[PDB]
């Protein structure tokens, strides 16, 4: 019950950084909590104080109510911000904070409990007059009872779609080989934002659309939701406002409604999670909701009246994930060797919890970041989103960025005809195979390797005493003749041979197959990213160039191409097998042990035989992973020095 | 252009393998044993002696070194185990003297401090040998010598082993005079009593510092009136600087070194340092403590060289010996390590390699794990002795800095060919599992079991199998006891017993110190072709 | 005010921090005699430091020594010698 000057953030990752940013702009001191893995995390370095809450598993760290309360007491934090997930929807934790005199920055326990129970929330919501969806949740399965409930809900219903009473029995038996709801093409999910003060006043921010869903996880959020009439927008929000006042709602909140078509909507659930799709609403209404939440939690009234709240433009939110679309959106954990994003501006807001050089971990959700763009109309905002997504680049792990670009490109999305089967219906179109690269792109990659070598020559020159030597030039010039370099690069599974002639002017003439290209270029650095400015046959382009391992990565506004540099066999270590055909006896000695049968599959480092020579034990090891063709010696045999011990099948 | 990609040595060991588990457990116990014994030696004379030492206002010898060297700089102590069980009933922790290499005012110096808490700082025979070894190291590497003098004179009961001979106490002053003539600074800090020969140390030094009341100098032994800082500082003139206390004297010493007008210059090419690609503690499992089992020396190399990069020379010829080029902390090094019994090809391969390193002025590192030379009628007919001698003769004449590390057995003439103590390596270190002797314990036992089996078979009285172990068991016990690393290190045969995990750091510090002296041209004798 | 740092002469900054945190000033109960009336609380004596602060001071001194070592290393030919480290290893 005090003004908040210090706040503990009982969360990690991006949400923790977002809450902290509002606190810094407000002068409120910030306390982080952290696990052993997140010791160097961005939210730890961002806080004014940070405390360890134990090991990496969240059950023993971020979900440990006792440790969070202990840190809040030890840091003298007056308030706890739970963020989203973890303890944010835990009734016990909220009551414990109230018992210990710490301000929980979130809703009252009564609201958390009432919303949590589906029956209680629906009963109050029907009392609020909010339209309700009709479903049968009864455990009883008698075919007669299920059929009577299907009639009461009215056809069509979902068990198997049931369009009429005559088909009910066949569809029920098919589904069994139950719960009944209402079926219809109802895939538009429209949600509203409501804020309520301790004084009981409430305002409605404009609605958003979360219709697009992948693996039961929302992917794209657009505010205001497309196609909603100005009059419908007022009515939908006012119903949410009346419902919030009736339940005495305090703090931020999201009320969800379901519209199949023709502006017919019904309540689904109300969430106190402070959903992370909040940024789109903030941009359209020009308000900071984290700031409003901190002020309201302290006890202040809602900052703006409903008349003051206004809707401007359109915003889109896209969440980057480390999930790999090819393995059915499988989550991936790996080092982020390169991370870059679209430049920040009032129109373009990037919300991220990770930095270049950070490592993604299986312990927590893999979402890399959330990207928000703002513009006057939906189509213009969509164009900006694609422009920004192309400017988002990640190297070192798999990402959903390509899938997002394809989805935004799809014509139906641009129309605004969004339904939650969008990904299954257009699955073939959304996932597309790589096409063969153009010869021009291959020329750019070759230039990139040549220019990188020139930079390496320059680095050595700086150390050298003879800085101005003509040899340190990268001219590749011979007396009376021109140097042509034969270089091979691999695109996909295809080896490409490029012949590069180093011209006197400093340009390079490259011939791939029967086509000759005149290429000139330079490497320039903006920020920490090297960029290649190049002209091929007079067409000029700029791309970001990263060469890591044996792969050349060129990222351009048009597209990203990855080309491979072939690895020499001697370095490949296939040569190590070639250096000797068979393992021989180290010295003349008795064979004490044989570990291989006449036909046995062995891997390099598998012991084959043990030999004692002059009372000195030697263990013979498998040179290759090849299966054993034959054995030349048995136990107790004396083997002469350098005599073949094992024969390996030719491969 | 240094952008070429290259192959790297080393392989990931099988941590689950029983052999690795056993080897790690055995080696770990040896390292723990080594650590706790040093802790005891760290305490010097004991609580009563230490309490008395502090009661006089003097710093403890190891605290003096801590304050003398640059803040936070590593200190390479040498021969920590000198005098360990050397004398029957007398305990002499560290020999009564602490020697090592540390950085003073940014300059690498040799520090020689008497431990007054140990027998009042008296000079035992091992104490003289330890000091003489330190002086030899300083001269060969042109390291300034700092003497923290607090001594009680020679130990009379053992005078015959201290005073008379060439390598006895007299040699200490000879070394000081020679180093001074070569512009290797000699700095003496009298922080206590020095009597008889002790008084010569401050007198023979280029610059000298004495504490106000603790320090005393006199050829013939109140002590303050006879000696004392005031008498020497103001009347005798033996003192160059006058210090209020131990802290003041150490501060003055740092100023003296800063005025040496010395700057280090490197004769070798330098490249940026890189850590090895494999953990060093894996050496515990790879090597173990059983000398009968064999391991690939390349595994040891892969875990100490920069980036685990190694260019092997003559890989398929004389494979029992491994030679190649690498870098440690940026310095170039040529590595020679045993990988089996020495053969004629191995000796020839080594001789060729040593000539290459000497020609290019590349420091040499030897990794001794020997089991002997090839034994056979054919090998002798082909001049294995002639081949083995080729290597002994090349190694002796090499003028590049040489460092030897005994990671296993060291027996017979194999020791000489691999730059043993007799061949003046700049430093010599041993792992806690090493064994050194004229021959392996078993060979001496078996050889005797031939001589006396013959003795009684040829004489005609039968000599039974039980008579054999009344012959063999005492021999094996003797060689095991005298080949133990502590036995070798108690006497100054090596410069210390080092934990394998510390091998890379010790080598880096040692090579860095050895580079203070310019590398000379190598002149070889006649190569008996 | 905490971010403002002034070394070389005495300032009223700590007095302003005590004044701006006084309960009657927070309430807005101000008058021309406020400073005379609350002089005892506004002028605050020094209190003994916590052991954590002493640890931080020692760490700062050690890190300053390490920085000095790096500065010296910059001008040396033996740039990568292990002796240039501040590990304090034995």
């Amino acid at each position: 019950g005090r003004n908040i000057t210090k706040v503990l953030i009982a969360n990690r990752g991006e949400i923790a950084c977002r809450v902290m940013r509002t606190a810094k702009k407000l002068g409120v001191q910030t306390v982080a909590v952290y696990s052993e893995a997140d010791r160097n995390s961005m939210h730890v370095d961002m806080a004014d104080e940070a405390y360890s809450i134990g090991p990496a598993p969240s059950q023993q760290s971020y979900l440990s109510m006792e440790k969070i309360i202990q840190v809040a007491k030890t840091s003298a934090a007056q308030a706890i911000h739970p963020g989203c997930g973890f303890l944010s929807e835990n009734m016990e934790f909220a009551e414990l904070c109230k018992q210990e005199g710490i301000i929980f920055i979130g809703p009252p326990p009564s609201a958390i409990r009432d919303m949590g129970i589906k029956s209680t929330s629906k009963s109050i919501m029907a009392a609020a007059g909010v339209p309700v969806v009709e479903g049968y949740h009864g455990e009883d399965q008698s075919d007669q009872c299920l059929k009577e409930h299907a009639r009461r809900i009215g056809y069509p219903v979902m068990i198997r779609i049931v369009r009429s009473e005559q088909e009910f029995q066949e569809q029920l038996e098919s589904a069994r080989r139950m719960l009944i709801e209402k079926f219809v093409d109802t895939p538009r999910h429209v949600e509203v934002q409501v804020f309520g003060d301790h004084h009981g006043n409430a305002v409605y921010l404009f609605e958003r659309d979360c219709s697009v869903q992948r693996r039961h996880q929302k992917i794209i959020e657009e505010a205001p939701a497309p196609g909603i009439k100005s009059e419908v927008r007022k009515k939908l929000g006012e119903a949410a406002v009346r419902a919030a006042k009736a339940v005495n709602y305090v703090g931020a909140g999201t009320v969800e409604f379901i519209m199949d078509s023709k502006h017919n909507f019904c309540f689904m659930e109300m969430n106190t999670r402070l959903q992370v799709e909040h940024p789109v609403t903030e941009m359209i209404t020009g308000t900071d909701l984290v700031e409003w939440q901190l002020r309201i939690a302290a006890g202040e009234k809602i900052p703006l009246s409903q008349e003051e709240i206004t809707l401007q433009g359109h915003a889109f939110e896209a969440r980057i994930y480390a999930e790999d679309p090819s393995n059915n959106f499988m989550p991936v954990a790996g080092p982020l060797v390169h991370l870059s994003t679209p430049r920040a501006d009032p129109s373009t807001r990037i919300e991220t919890g990770v930095r270049q050089g950070d490592e993604v971990s299986v312990h927590y959700d893999p979402m890399i970041a959330k990207l928000v763009v703002w513009a006057a109309d939906r189509q213009a905002a969509l164009t900006k989103l694609r422009y920004s997504l192309r400017q988002y680049n990640i190297v070192g792990l798999h990402t959903n960025i390509d899938f997002l670009l394809n989805l935004s490109g799809h014509p139906e999305f641009e129309a605004g005809n969004v339904h939650t089967d969008f990904i299954p219906q257009h699955h073939k179109q959304l996932l597309l195979s790589r096409k063969a690269a153009a010869k021009e792109s291959l020329c750019q990659a070759a230039l990139g390797l040549i220019l990188k070598e020139k930079a390496m020559t320059d680095t050595f020159t700086l150390q050298a005493h003879d800085q101005f030597s003509p040899f340190s030039s990268s001219s590749g010039r011979r007396l009376n003749i021109s140097y042509t370099r034969n270089m091979t690069l691999k695109d996909g599974k295809n080896n490409v041979a490029i012949a590069v002639t180093y011209n006197h002017d400093g340009s390079y003439s490259m011939q791939i197959e029967d086509k000759t290209f005149q290429v000139l270029g330079n490497l320039y650095s903006e920020g920490d990213c090297t960029y290649l400015k190049c002209s091929v046959n007079g067409v000029a382009s700029k791309a970001k160039l990263i060469i890591l391992e044996n792969t050349i990565y060129l990222f351009s506004k048009e597209g990203s191409i990855e080309i491979d540099i072939p690895v020499p066999k001697y370095l490949s270590s296939v040569s190590s097998q070639e250096t000797q055909g068979g393992p021989l006896a180290p010295m003349t000695g008795t064979i004490e042990k044989v570990f291989v049968k006449a036909g046995d599959k062995v891997k390099a480092g598998d012991s084959l035989m043990v030999m004692i020579a002059m009372k000195m034990e030697h263990t013979i090891k498998s040179p290759k992973d090849g299966t054993v063709k034959k054995v030349f010696y048995r136990e107790g045999a004396q083997a002469n020095r350098h005599t073949p011990l094992v024969e390996f099948e030719e491969e | 252009y240094h952008g070429d990609s290259v192959a790297s040595l080393g392989t990931q060991p099988d941590l689950g393998s029983a052999l690795y588990q056993e080897n790690y457990k055995q080696m770990k116990a040896l390292v723990n044993q080594l650590h706790e014994r040093v802790e005891h030696i760290k305490l010097g004379g004991g609580e009563k002696a230490r309490a008395l030492h502090i009661s006089r206002g003097k710093l403890l010898p190891r605290e003096r070194i801590d304050n003398l060297i640059d803040p936070g700089s590593p200190f390479l102590e040498l021969s920590q185990f000198a005098g360990y069980q050397l004398y029957d009933n007398e305990e002499v922790p560290g020999g009564g003297i602490i020697t090592g290499i540390g950085r003073v005012s940014g300059v690498e110096c040799m520090i020689i401090a008497n431990d007054a808490t140990v027998k009042g700082g008296a000079y035992y025979p091992v104490t003289v040998k330890k000091q003489l070894r330190a002086q030899e190291i300083a001269m060969q590497n042109r390291l300034p010598c700092i003497y923290l003098v607090d001594s009680g004179g020679a130990y009379l009961p053992r005078q015959a082993d201290v005073f008379p001979d060439r390598d006895h106490f007299g040699r200490t002053f000879y070394n000081q005079a020679i180093m001074s003539s070569k512009n290797i600074a000699q700095i003496a800090v009298v922080m206590g009593s020095c009597t008889a020969g002790g008084a010569y140390v401050p007198a023979m030094a280029d610059e000298n510092i004495i504490v106000r009341k603790q320090g005393t100098i006199f050829l013939a032994g109140s002590a303050e009136d006879l000696g004392g800082a005031d008498l020497h500082c103001r009347k005798s003139g033996v003192s160059d600087h006058w210090a209020l206390d131990d802290h003041h004297a150490l501060h003055l010493t740092r100023k003296v070194v800063r005025n040496l007008n010395y700057q280090k210059k490197l004769d070798v090419t330098i490249e940026p340092s890189e850590e090895p690609l494999f953990p060093a503690d894996e050496l515990y499992g790879i090597v173990g403590a059983n000398l009968k089992r064999s391991f690939d020396v390349r595994e040891v190399i892969a875990r100490i060289v920069d980036g685990s990069r190694f260019t092997e020379f003559k890989a398929f010829y004389g494979d029992t010996l491994v030679t190649g080029f690498a870098r440690i902390f940026g310095y170039p090094v040529g590595i020679v390590g045993n990988n089996g019994v020495l053969f004629s090809e191995s000796a020839k391969k080594g001789t060729h390699f040593v000539q290459l390193c000497c020609q290019r002025n590349i420091p040499l590192l030897f990794l001794q794990n020997i089991t002997g030379f090839m034994v056979g009628r054919e090998y002798e007919a082909e001049g294995i002795a002639k081949d083995g001698a080729k290597m002994v003769a090349a190694v002796a004449c090499a003028q590049v800095p040489k460092i030897t590390l005994i990671i296993g057995g060291s027996y017979g003439a194999g020791n000489y060919g691999m730059c043993g103590r007799a061949y003046s390596p700049r430093f010599l270190y041993i792992w806690p599992n090493a064994r050194i002797s004229v021959m392996g314990g078993e060979q001496a036992a078996n050889v005797l079991a031939t001589i006396t089996k013959d003795q009684r078979a040829r004489e005609g009285k039968q000599f039974s199998s039980a008579d054999e172990a009344a012959l063999k068991e005492p021999i094996i016990k003797k060689f095991e006891e005298e080949g133990n690393p502590y036995y070798s290190s108690a006497r100054v045969w090596d410069d210390g017993i080092i934990d394998p995990a510390d091998t890379r750091l010790v080598l880096g510090l040692s090579f860095s110190a050895a580079l203070n002296a310019p590398i000379e041209k190598t002149d070889f004798g006649i190569f008996r072709m």
